[PDB]
Parts: C-alpha cells; structure tokens; sequence
C-alpha cells in the first residue's frame, strides 16, 4: 500500500528544502514538473502513490503543504519548475510575509496563528492521500518559523496525528559559526525541543557542516542556503529512492525509524553522504566496495552532520543504516558489513541494539545515479550530543545575555520569560545527555 | 411516490384527508426512496453487465456450434437476476412480495386520491341549486340539502379515518414490513445484492426498524 | 413515446443557461445552432423529444421559454446562434422596461402581470410535448425575475400542472433587496415546487477557479458548469435508456418528502478539458471518491461542524464508457468508506447508475459522474438564506423597494413569512438527517 509523507515546510530553509525535495522526488518517479508524469516513467517502478499524492491531473504531486510566514520561500517555491507537479491546495502562503524574526517563539506563534491554515492542509493532505504515514517538517532550527513554526508544526501533526511518524529536516544552526540572530541560539533551542517533544525523529541539518562538507569533500565553495536545499533533496532522493522502488527491506519510514532509533525519545538523526564529492569527482575505474563505502560514509569528511568534535561526548553510533542508490551487490553487502566491523568504519553506541544491516535496494528509475554506489548515511551518533550541547550553550548565551531578547520577550512563548527558550535548552540538554549515555553503556 | 407528494393537496381541505394523506405520503416515500437505488442496481446486475457479457460470447463464435452458446450466455446473464429458480424461488417469492407490497400501496393511494376527488366532489356539487336560487330570488338554506351535506361531511371526516389507517400502516409498512423479504435480502450472497443490502436505503423505518439496514 | 421537459427560463441569468441548455441538448442529440439533428445523430437511439420539442423541419426545437424583461437578455438570448433552433412562440420578454429590479416583491408583481404569459407558455410547451414529465422553472432567487417571477411562475405552475413535477433551479447570488428576495424565492421554491436544485454562485465559483483555473468568475463559466451537470442528470432522458428515463423517478429518489426538496449536484470530473488527467482513467470509483471530497460539490452549503450534514439520497448518473460492475464497486465502497453520511430517516442511500453521455455532444471522460443528492448540508444553506432574509427584513433593508411592489407593499411580510419558509426548510431538513423525520409528520 502507498504511504504518503506530509512534507510540511516552514521558514525559509525549510521552503527550500520541502521544494528541492519535491523536485527530487518527481526526478526520481520520473513526473514533470508539471506533474504530467514524464514520457519515461509511464513503466516506472516508482511508488508514485506510495511517495505521491495522486491530484485530480494524476500529476505526482507529494502530499507536501509549504506554510511560512515569509513570503520570499512561497514566492520561490511557487516559481519553481515543479509546481504543477504537487497540488496547490496543500500550499498555503500567509500573505502577511514578516516572517517569524528568527525567533523561534514568534515562529510558534506563526505556526498556531496559521494552524487553522497549516493544519487544514495537513488535514487536507492527509484525506488525499490513501494510508498517510506521517509528516515530515523540514524547517531550520535558527530560523523563527523554521524553529518556532517548525516546532508548531511538529505538534499539529502530532496532535492531529498521534499515530503517525513526525520526522523533521531540521537545519541546526552553525554552532561553530556566529549566528547573525543573536536570539538564534534561543531559536536553535526551541527547534531542538520541537525535535524532542512534538516531532518523533529529528535529521539535524547543520548548514555549518552543509557549508563544510561542500567545500571540502564536493569542493563546493561556500555552499549556500539553495546549495544546503538542492543536498537535502539529493539527500532525500536517495533516501526515496527505495520508497519509489520497492524493494526487500525498510520498506516504510516506521521501520527505518525502527531501525535507527533504539530510543523513541533518542530520535536525532545526523546526516551523511558518501561518496563525498563533487559530481564532477568521477571515480577513476573506482569499483566501489561496500567496505570502501562504508568507510568513506565513517569518513567525517562524508558527514553532513555539524557535530562538534567534542573529545567529552563519546560519539558512537547508536544505529547505523547504509541506504544504497545503485547496483550494490548483497553479498559485497555482507562483506562490507564484516569488513566494517573488523576494521571498526563504524563506532556504534555502547548502550544501543547493534544494528548493521545490509540491504540491497533499487534506485529510482528516472533518477540517474553517476556513482554505481551513492550513499545516504543516517546514523544516531552521540556526536550529535555534541552538536546539540553547542546549541543549548549557545541558546544559554542568548537568554542568559539577553541576546536579542528583545525579539524573544516579544512574543506570547516568552513573553513572561524567555520560557520557551529555556526550557527548550533544558529539552536539547537532557537528549544531549541521553545520546552521551547512549554512546556510553549505562545508557539502558 | 408523485402521487402521495400532490395528490395529498387534491382534497387537503378536510382534517380527515390528513392522516391518510400524510401515512399513505410517507408510504410512497420510503417504499420509492428505498426502490431509488434497487432502480440503479437492477440496471447493473442483469441489465448492464449481461448485454456486454453477450456481446463478448458472441465475439468469439467462429462455427455454428461457436455461435450456439454466445445467445445462451447472454440469456443466463439475464436470467442471473432473477431468481428464477425453484431453488431461488424463496427469495424470487420475496422480492415478489417486495413488488405486491408496491402494488398494494399503489391501489392504497388510488384509493387515497379517489377519497381525494370524489368526496371532495360533495363540496362543490351542492353549490350549483344555491346559486341558482339566489339569482332567481330564493332565500333560505334547504332543509334536505343542509341534511345531506351535513350527512356527507360527517361521512367525509369519519370514513377518512379508514383512508388514515389504511395509510397509516402503509407509512409503518413501507419501510417495516419490507422485512419478510429483506430477511433474504439481508442474507444476500451475491455482490451485487449485498451491494443492495449496502444501499437498503431510504425506508424511515427500516434503517431505524430493520436491524439488518442499520 | 418521448418524454419532453419543459423550461421556463426567468430573468437574464435564467434565460443565458437556457440557451446554453439548449445548446447543450442540442450538441448532445447532434442538433445544429438551427436544432437541425446532424446526420451523425439522425440515427441516434436518444429520445430528442424528451429534450426539446421535434420540429418537423427535423430541427430540435427545446421546449424552453427565455424570459427576460430587460430588452438586452431576451434580444441576446433571441441573437444567439439557437434563434432558429428555439422556437420563438415559446419565448415571452416583458415589454415593461422596469424589470423585475433585484426584488422579490417586484418580481412577483411582475409574474402575476405576466401570469397568463407563463401559463399559455406552458400550455403550449406541453402540447409540443409527447410525455412530458414536469415542468423546471430556472431563476435566481436573490435576482428580481429570479426570485419575485420565480414565486409567480411557481404559483401559475402549481396551479395549472400540479400533475407534473416542479423542478426549480434556485441561482443563488455570488441587491439590498437580495435578502428578502432570497427569502420569498425560499418560500415560493417550498410552496410551489416539488423539487429545488441549489446551485449557490460562491461554491459554483470555488470549484471552476480551483479546477478550471479561472479567477474572478463570471456568469458565464458559472451557466456552462450548470449546463455540463444538467446534460450529465438528462443525459438517461435524451438517451431512451433501461431505468431513470424520467425526472419523477429521480425527485422522488432525492426528495422522497416534497418539503425536503433541496436537492444538491455533483459534477465529475470537475476539470476544464484544459485540466489534463494524465492517464487516469476516470473510474465509477474515482469519480465516486471526488464527489465524496466535498471540495467538488458546486453549492456553497454551510459545513456546519455542529450540525451533521449528510446525504439523505444520492443518485450519480455516469455518463459516458462507465462500467457497471465498477459502478457498483464504487457504491460499495463509499458505503463502506462511509465517503457520503446519510441520514437516519433512511439508510445510506447511494446509488450508482452507469448511463452513456450523448454521443454528439463530446464527453472527455470514459467514466463521468453527476450527482444529484439530497443532504442535510444544504439546511445550512436554507439557513443562511434565512439569515440574510433576516438580515434584510429585521431591518427592512430594501424593504422599501419591495414595498413598492406588493409582495412588501402592505408591510415586508412576504420576506418574512418566506424567511420563515426558508428557516422550516432548514430545519426539516436537519429532522430529514436526523432519524424522526419518518414520524416528524406523524
């Protein structure tokens, strides 16, 4: 049976990822941009109903709602080659395009002042397509509506849909790099909680490693906010493609969130991509071993994930999923698996269900793979503790300093105290804590 | 059913053309709400399906015996819903009394719009004398017109009562005594009737009587 | 022997969709603008007599009446390609410039000034008629012909066919007046009309801009959607069929209680032809899971959360190649889906007939469907038709302008007791969804 996603994008990050991810999706299921499904994929082994809602044109439009307060994304989004590809009616734009300020309590207060808008294309999304698995809120976490209408989201589709999975692209904020919001880091905080609380599974998305990554492993100078877009939708593609194509294992987002997060609360996925490089880094005669992938991925070079090097969080991975776009071949499978495991590519958590799994899967037909073996790396690692402790710090800085309180105090989420900030520290502290005990064994 | 909607207001005039207008109205109503969908279904079950399904048995005759059994399958088609068998004959014996049933409030609101029309015919009958009379100078009310139009305008409110109950039971029995049959039509085993069973619809008291409709 | 409708078009609106209509049937029977039936339609196995009445020059004349008293609808309506198709003793335009003026009251006076006009129109058109099943008055009830000569029409009608069914097809606004006038179009729809069609302008608009595409509708686009759905509910009486060749059996199927009249329609698919459906076949089930979206329901019927909207009966005549067998699957699953909520005054009456669309006129779809359902929602809609009545009456607003006519000349009583008609709709419609309506009038 199809299991549609809500993409449910918030803020300008959140826009562009939602978007990027809905053009991928119709690359790889081979659907125009104008949703008229492309001359190739008529015979395509794509889900197209499992990864996309069917409109009235047939057109494979994913059951994808773009609500920002901002108009600058929507505008964008709408201008985008694929927008008859997904359904108007899930797209609402608040005409009033202030935007959250980068605060993640305004956000909130956005994403609840536009739930009767947001939730009823959630709502609407959900009726259109046939067994709607959940929803996933790609929105940035230093954003206001990417945090704070990120976290609203999270819980209207929590409370809307208890039962169903609440994944978020959260682009976590550069921890390392100086945040032009000062109140950002009370942002990152209250995205960080709004990943904990109302979102079942948070992908941290830190555009200082999006940036890194780029520069160093693509060769991609200063990546900007539409290149961090363009690799979550690569990203998500590949992440799709064995949603498109059927295939053997991990079949639904329920069993890959079964299968990377041994704790429900310790959902916080960081991200990877191997092989690492630019599209123009062609692999000389270079016959990909499952072993060679699994260390590129173990690579931090590969790592899309900005988890601080902290020496104090034992980073270990609590599960490591390999998601494979091409001709892999199972038994080069198993003996990556061994390989890895003898040569330790891979640091798991001490205090976590081993999970190395080696599943063989197909790529989306339409989507033409340039490596015989792409890789997405999903993997719980108490680097990301570090990560996270570098945005309670920073959210502490801010609150404890006032930065840009005023903006945080101006909305109703903070208006007696930065709460909502602070508690938002607190949240991402306590799952800081948790993966760094994941990664050790007292976790349990 | 266009009957118990209009030809209640042919003598609407009288309180006792009331019950029975009303009872035998929610009668018709029920019986031809509920026999709206049975309209489309019994347009599906042997009427759409078995003429392409002929047309089909036909396309494949290439000798005169290949030809033989294209007829003879369109011919069971139709034969399919209609319960023709003696086996089928509790339920064909059913859905017939389902169709006695709508006969029976067929002459019920015949009998209702005949009650509707010529009692209605007494109100009018007698004003020509009078009106003639006043023209011609005559005064005072007859004494054996007054009478008689007393007489029928008793017989008017008090008989109507057996139009009431007549229409009455036909309101309770539109969409409750179809049961007898329903009770077969309950146990439907074919799709297309349990698809019947499904859309049983319409009755004001079979959904809310019949336990099977609701 | 051929079963003819007759049509009584009233105000400029009225007489636009009556022309489209007949346009429409024409296309449909393969009748030329002249009515002449082309020869790819002489040979047609639809009763083009049900449609229109068959002039013997083999023109299909409609037996529709085109009643305007403003010059410029009834000269534009008389200007259209179909002045010969029509015949033009079926046509009556008021030579009282003043019109019927956005009110009820108005409209009324000029209805009965007009009453013997109407009533020798229709006479008339049942004698160009062979088995002519009723009579459809089309008017907009906040218009001043819509609603004042729709009450006059009714009563004329009632009075002189009440044998034959009495179809109206309320218009409803996208006039201070307006109110008033909604309400005495409301009672006069209630008291003189066996069957009323809501075809609101707001929800009408709603689903051509959301599918079609079309911003700022005009009345136009709104009278070609309501031609597409009457054509797909006539499309059984224009081709002799097996079963639902007649509007008796369908307005006794969706308002089994002529009080409870408010019949409400579908069209699916409800898409422009520019509206490509990438090779989706149009299935009775797909057509049935659309119509079961409210979004494709044309008729602004308030969705009261408090108040349970549900479809007391539904028929959905498809129209074009549907299957019966994926007819009947697709009443069953909506039954089972519960994608349409009936009332407990009957069962959850769905019901799916595969009829063929007429082959001269181009149906896009394989498998089309056309709803006609009678819902509770639509006591939503007679409640807020109530409410702007009360709205215009409470305050007399345009009140005054009724009194100049008489249905408001004494006092705007008649806007009142029609706002009360509209408000007793309403709710026995709600007792309609609700399971006494069996023995409310017991």
């Amino acid at each position: 049976m199809p299991r549609e996603i809500i993409t449910l994008q918030l803020g300008q990050c959140g826009n562009q990822i939602g978007f990027e991810f809905w053009k991928q999706l119709c690359a790889e299921h081979g659907i125009s941009p104008e949703g008229i499904v492309e001359e190739f994929a008529t015979e395509g082994t794509d889900r197209k109903d499992v990864f996309f809602y069917q409109a009235d044109d047939e057109h494979y439009i994913p059951r994808a709602v773009l609500l920002d307060l901002e108009p600058r994304v929507i505008h964008s989004i709408l201008n985008s080659p694929y927008a008859k590809l997904y359904n108007p009616e899930n797209i609402y734009l608040s005409e009033h395009g202030g935007g959250a300020g980068n605060n993640w309590a305004s956000g909130f207060s956005q994403g609840e002042k536009i739930h009767e808008d947001i939730f009823d294309i959630i709502d609407r999304e959900a009726d259109g397509s046939d067994s709607l698995e959940g929803f996933v809120l790609c929105h940035s976490i230093a954003g206001g509506t990417g945090s704070g209408l990120g976290s609203y989201l999270l819980e209207r589709l929590n409370d809307r849909y208890p039962k169903k999975l609440v994944q978020t692209y959260s682009v976590f904020p550069n921890q390392d790099e100086m945040s032009d919001v000062v109140v950002q880091p009370y942002n990152s905080l209250l995205t960080l909680k709004r990943l904990t609380q109302n979102a079942d599974c948070v992908v941290v998305l830190d555009n200082t490693a999006l940036n890194r990554i780029a520069t160093d492993r693509l060769h991609i100078q200063n990546p900007s906010f539409s290149q961090i877009n363009q690799l979550v939708s690569t990203i998500m593609s590949a992440s799709t493609t064995t949603l498109r194509y059927p295939g053997y294992m991990n079949n639904d987002l329920i069993g890959l969130i079964a299968s990377l997060i041994p704790t429900p609360r310790l959902h916080f996925l960081m991200t990877g991509y191997t092989p690492l490089t630019t599209d123009q880094s062609v692999a000389s005669v270079r016959k990909t071993t499952v072993l060679d992938v699994m260390r590129r991925l173990l690579q931090p070079k590969n790592v899309m994930v900005s988890t601080g090097r902290d020496r104090q969080t034992n980073h270990c991975y609590i599960a490591i999923l390999n998601i494979i776009q091409g001709e892999v071949d199972p038994t080069q499978v198993h003996k990556s698996l061994q390989r890895i495991r003898e040569r330790k590519l891979a640091n798991f958590i001490p205090w976590g269900p081993a999970s190395i799994q080696v599943a063989l899967s197909r790529k989306s037909p339409y989507l033409p793979s340039a490596h015989r073996v792409s890789g997405l790396m999903m993997a719980n690692h108490t680097s990301i503790s570090s990560l996270f402790e570098s945005s309670c710090q920073q959210y502490d800085k801010l609150r404890k300093r006032e930065a840009f309180l005023e903006q945080f105090r101006k909305e109703d989420i903070f208006k007696e105290n930065f709460d909502e900030l602070d508690r938002s520290r607190e949240v991402v502290q306590e799952l800081i804590d948790e993966y760094h005990a994941a990664t050790r064994p007292d976790y349990i | 059913r266009k009957g118990h909607m209009c030809n209640a207001r042919l003598l609407r005039s009288m309180p006792e053309f009331s019950g029975v207008l009303h009872h035998c109205h929610i009668l018709a109503s029920e019986m031809v709400h509920f026999i709206h969908q049975m309209q489309y279904y019994v347009t599906f079950e042997v009427l759409e399906c078995s003429w392409d399904e002929l047309w089909n048995r036909v396309q494949r005759a290439q000798d005169l015996d290949h030809i033989i059994a294209a007829h003879e399958a369109f011919l069971g088609t139709v034969i399919s819903r209609c319960l023709l068998d003696s086996d089928s004959r509790a339920l064909l014996n059913q859905l017939r009394a389902v169709f006695d049933q709508i006969i029976e409030l067929q002459n019920t609101q015949d009998a209702i719009y005949r009650a509707a029309l010529e009692e209605l015919q007494r109100r009018l009958q007698f004003e020509e004398k009078k009106k003639q009379r006043e023209a011609e100078g005559q005064w005072g009310v007859s004494a054996a017109e007054e009478e008689q139009e007393k007489r029928r305008v008793q017989e008017f409110q008090e008989s109507i009562p057996k139009m009431c109950s007549q229409l009455r039971i036909l309101t309770h029995f539109y969409q409750g005594v179809v049961q007898q049959f329903l009770v077969s039509l309950t146990t439907s085993s074919d799709e297309s009737l349990r698809f019947l069973s499904f859309r049983l619809d319409f009755n004001e008291h079979y959904r809310a009587r019949e336990p099977r409709l609701r």
